[PDB]
């Protein structure tokens, strides 16, 4: 006997051409038919639903399960694929990081939200249901919703919505107080006195109660700490709920994506949480009952984050009355962790970014991403970009950008000297080295048997060819390449025609998913100056046409 | 009456998502469509709405009051065969032709024409809120609005009417609508012309319409961009191997580029820095060479059913090149910009490009940026002065296709 709404209803519609569902209903036990019975009753009592005829053409299934409590099952499956598309509730959850400090706070849960709300009276007809006969001998007991159904398309969205107009004039009414609406929750915050904030709750609640929405009253509401979507909101802080990393002499795929999960969640707190090594033992078939041996980085890994873990970290809440600071450090091997901060160095959030973009790269193309991960994050989150402070010189920085082929901004920044800081390792030379060796290099390789030669000739005479097995034309030339590079002294000009290999290698790369860029990379760093020039195949330049002519060998003409 | 508005066949309406908005933008915002609700322009929507189309807040050029900017780039697309097949404006050739050219921007002309109710449903969007803390505010319009290619294309008619006397006292000046833009182009000294855009501005405001380049557009200046050779008192095997290399791409789009003589004398396997001194032969393919690269290139037409492509190569010390062509190596216009931010530079690139394009062709360009995805989407609209947005898509080409245009 809960209240209906007196807001307008929204106009609801089948998607076009469709007509509403017509699905049989299937005879059930008379236990069945009987729990059924009354809870159509009572709900009809109450408003909820009302008996229609066989004028009605259209039908969705209905179930009971059970305890001593039975069910009402329907089966809106059918009406769903036949109803308009809504516009979706929540674009994103708010993330505690972002809320202000309030004096005193109130969670106020919707009881019954759905059926509280009309339903569309040209709509109710396609909501109709029967509760058999008795061994379905004679007509069933036919009924229709009034208000939106436990299970049907368009609940959510009509929902929220009919809740956001009904707090309008509220918020009007009561500027200086926030309501956040999350699902069948409102979250109320107020600066007020505690007396007269408990006085605001019980206008509130009156006031969604004249509009037939009902609330627990004082002595029924949560109290502090509030647990809230794997989150604790206390009063001047915030966390994750607590992380238990169990203890396991053995790890099933089940158990370490579940860890996984667990600190992936816990890193938006814990400061430096690790996942890389975890994660490796995930790649590849893996039934979730498969044990799987902890290598000897992912247990170092794992103890490592147990330590982060063992005491307890809070997070602060947002001042908007100062500027976001992020500072961003570099971990390893791709692996990057960044923290925010209002006031050093009371965080109010961390994070870690790790993401290979491309096959091949270096830490100033990470770090930029890593910037352009957070500059996203903040805008979401507090609606304004942070300054940022990098392990970066100025220097570093302009060097690359003014000299890279891709457009790159980084907002406001500094730079702060917190090792390891982000260099590159190597350059190439604008000019051909005088007295350094000339290396004209080339690969090949056929295409049906996958055999290839990868080479050089020299200005001072020498070649030298390899043969490989199982291989590609762009392996053949990168091959080429890492011979040059062995072969030659500390300074050395190569000339190759692969676009593919010197647009890799022009870009500074640092670190690739190929054993052999690294090889190169490798090779590059120990090397006092390279300059490296492309020329066209095929065109019959000069040292080119010959390494082409000893690489083409039994491969290719 | 309300002009009747129909979708692609097949086709639904926008569903795109909003990227988010600083805090002063979505205040910007709220202020501007608060307004525009009690003027009856725009009218809040129930979620039985399921479209949506993004918006932003920028600056136009000079002034420093929030405009609001409808993304309605999928729109135009699905209902392309309203505004160009049904009620297509058809593009003079002679407007790039004109000494000058000023852009006006008519846009308000466009909130006094009701927009038929069965579309309106389409033209949905949201003003987020920070920190998913409220549900957005959603609206959608009640007249023609500003961004949309049908908008123009409904206004035609009233258009026509309130340009009627000025066409009739100056028939040698061309006026080309071209979404929330007219622009007047005149071979007039420049005081005449601008005396004849006050003139003009005075007719549309009798109708109830108040009002990376300079005031005005001189596209008789536009001229090819080159590409153009070294020319060197000494040649290195790396220098002639150089230019071996931007000669035989610059062969892909002019014939007869020759470089037979040139790779004689890289014969052998040389030092890169070993001088080699220019044989006659080579003297006079060289020339040839360069005086084909002077003229323009025989057989490339602009092509009406298809689509403009435009590249864009970072060439540094704040200069950038582009290319416009519709099949590749077949360019229609070639040029260079320049003079602070890389993603700055960027955007007045574009604009700039945009808008040579809408007067040479009637049509924007779908562009290639050279750029992360992310970092443009974070940025452009903070420099962004125009009241249209291009096709774009990312792209990285490491190449020496920046080394072959300047
Ligand atoms: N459950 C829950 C919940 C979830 C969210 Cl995302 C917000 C929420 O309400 C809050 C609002 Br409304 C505004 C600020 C905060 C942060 N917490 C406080 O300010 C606060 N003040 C006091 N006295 N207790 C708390 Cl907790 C709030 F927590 C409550
Ligand atoms: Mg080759
Ligand atoms: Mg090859
Ligand atoms: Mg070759």
């Amino acid at each position: 006997n809960s209240p209906i709404s007196p807001i307008e209803t929204v106009p609801v519609k089948l998607k076009p051409g469709m007509d509403g569902p017509k699905v049989k209903q299937w005879p059930l036990t008379e236990e069945k038919i009987k729990a059924l019975v009354e809870i159509c009753t009572e709900m009809e009592k109450e408003g909820k639903i009302s008996k229609i005829g066989p004028e009605n053409p259209y039908n969705t299934p209905v179930f009971a399960i059970k305890s001593t409590k039975w069910r009402k099952l329907v089966d809106f499956r059918e009406l769903n694929k036949r109803t308009q598309d809504f516009w979706e509730v929540q674009l994103g959850i708010p993330h505690p990081a972002g809320l202000k400090k309030k004096k005193s706070v109130t969670v106020l849960d919707v009881g019954d939200a759905y059926f509280s709300v009309p339903l569309d009276e040209d709509f109710r007809k396609y909501t109709a249901f029967t509760i058999p006969s008795i061994n379905n001998e004679t007509p069933g007991i036919r009924y229709q919703y009034n208000v939106l159904p436990q299970g049907w398309k368009g609940s959510p969205a009509i929902f929220q919505s009919s809740m956001t107009k009904i707090l309008e004039p509220f918020r009007k009414q009561n500027p200086d107080i926030v309501i956040y609406q999350y699902m069948d929750d409102l979250l109320v915050g107020s600066d007020l006195e505690i007396g007269q904030h408990r006085t605001k709750i019980e206008e509130l609640r009156q006031h969604l109660l004249r509009w037939g929405l009902t609330t627990p009253d004082k002595k029924h509401q949560k109290e502090p700490p509030f647990l809230w979507m794997g989150y604790e909101l206390h009063p001047d802080k915030w966390t994750v709920q607590p992380i238990v990393l169990p203890e396991k002499d053995s790890w099933t795929v089940n158990d370490i994506q579940k860890l996984v999960g667990k600190l992936n969640w816990a890193s938006q707190i814990y400061p430096g949480i690790k996942v890389r090594q975890l994660c490796k033992l995930l790649r590849g078939t893996k039934a979730l009952t498969e044990v799987i041996p902890l290598t000897e980085e992912a247990e170092l890994e794992l103890a490592e984050n147990r330590e982060i873990l063992k005491e307890p970290v809070h997070g602060v809440y947002y001042d908007p009355s100062k500027d976001l600071i992020a500072e961003i450090q570099k971990q390893g091997q791709g692996q990057w962790t960044y923290q925010i901060y209002q006031e050093p160095f009371k965080n109010l959030k961390t994070g870690k970014y790790a993401r290979m973009r491309g096959a091949h790269t270096n830490d100033v193309k990470q770090l930029t991403e890593a910037v352009q991960k957070i500059t996203t994050e903040s805008i979401v989150i507090w609606g304004k970009t942070p300054k940022f402070k990098l392990p970066i010189q100025k220097e570093t920085w302009e060097t690359w950008w003014t000299e890279y082929w891709q457009a790159t901004w980084i907002p406001e920044w500094e730079f702060v000297n917190t090792p390891p800081l982000v260099k590159l390792w190597y350059q190439l030379e604008k000019e051909p080295i005088v007295g350094a060796e000339t290396f004209y290099v080339d690969g090949a390789a056929n295409r049906e048997t996958k055999l290839g030669k990868a080479g050089y000739v020299t200005n001072r005479g020498r070649q030298k060819v390899v043969t490989l097995t199982d291989t590609t034309n762009q392996k053949t030339e990168l091959q080429a390449i890492y011979l040059a590079l062995q072969d030659s002294g500390l300074e050395v000009n190569i000339v190759t025609d692969s676009q593919y290999a010197l647009g890799i290698i022009q870009a500074q790369p640092d670190q690739s998913e190929s054993e052999l860029v690294n090889q190169i990379i490798e090779q590059l760093i120990k090397k006092e100056k390279v300059y490296l020039a492309w020329v066209p195949a095929h065109k019959g330049i000069g040292g080119n046409e010959q390494v082409d002519k000893l690489v083409s060998a039994g491969i290719r003409k | 009456e309300t002009v009747p508005v129909k979708l692609k066949p097949g086709m639904d309406g926008p569903k795109v998502k909003q990227w988010p908005l600083t805090e002063e933008k979505i205040k910007a915002l709220v202020e501007i469509c608060t307004e525009m609700e009690k003027e009856g322009k725009i009218s809040k929507i129930g979620p039985e709405n399921p479209y949506n189309t993004p918006v932003f807040a920028i600056k136009k050029k000079d002034s420093t009051k929030w405009r609001k900017l409808v993304d309605f780039r999928e729109l135009n697309k699905r209902t392309q065969d309203f505004w160009e097949v049904q009620l297509g404006i058809p593009h003079p050739a002679g407007l790039k032709k004109k000494k000058s050219v000023t852009v006006l921007d008519v846009g308000d002309a466009y909130f006094s024409v009701p927009l038929d109710e069965d579309f309106r449903k389409y033209t949905a969007f949201t003003i987020p809120s920070i920190n998913n803390e409220t549900p957005g505010i959603r609206y959608q319009y009640n007249v023609l609005p500003q961004g949309w290619k049908g908008s123009p294309a409904i206004f035609q008619s009233s258009m026509t009417k309130i340009l009627e006397p000025f066409r009739k006292q100056n028939p040698d000046i061309v006026i080309y609508q071209y979404m929330d833009d007219l622009y007047v182009g005149s071979d007039l000294e420049i005081g005449q012309h601008r005396t004849k855009i006050e003139e003009l501005r005075q007719h549309l405001l009798r109708w109830g319409l108040t009002t990376w380049m300079g005031y005005e557009l001189h596209p008789d200046k536009w001229t090819v961009q080159p590409i153009v050779l070294p020319e060197k008192d000494s040649w290195t095997v790396n220098d002639i191997q150089k230019l071996v290399g931007k000669l035989n791409w610059a062969s892909q789009i002019y014939p007869g580029i020759k470089v037979r003589q040139l790779c004689k004398l890289l014969r052998g396997t040389k030092a890169l820095t070993e001088v080699i001194p220019l044989t006659e032969e080579a003297e006079l393919e060289l020339a040839e060479n360069r005086e084909i690269l002077k003229e323009p290139v025989h057989g490339v037409y602009y092509d009406p059913s298809k689509d403009l492509i435009a590249e864009i190569q970072k060439q540094g010390q704040g200069q950038w090149t582009y290319q416009i062509y519709q099949e590749p190596f077949k360019n229609l216009k070639t040029g260079k910009y320049a003079r602070t931010n890389d993603v700055k530079q960027l955007t007045e690139a574009v604009q700039k490009i945009t808008t040579e394009s809408i007067v040479i062709w009637g049509k924007t360009p779908k562009f290639k940026l050279p750029i992360q995805k992310e970092t443009w989407e974070t940025w452009w609209t903070e420099y962004w002065q125009a009241t249209w947005i291009p096709e774009w898509e990312f792209v990285n080409t490491p190449p020496l296709v920046k080394l072959w245009y300047q």
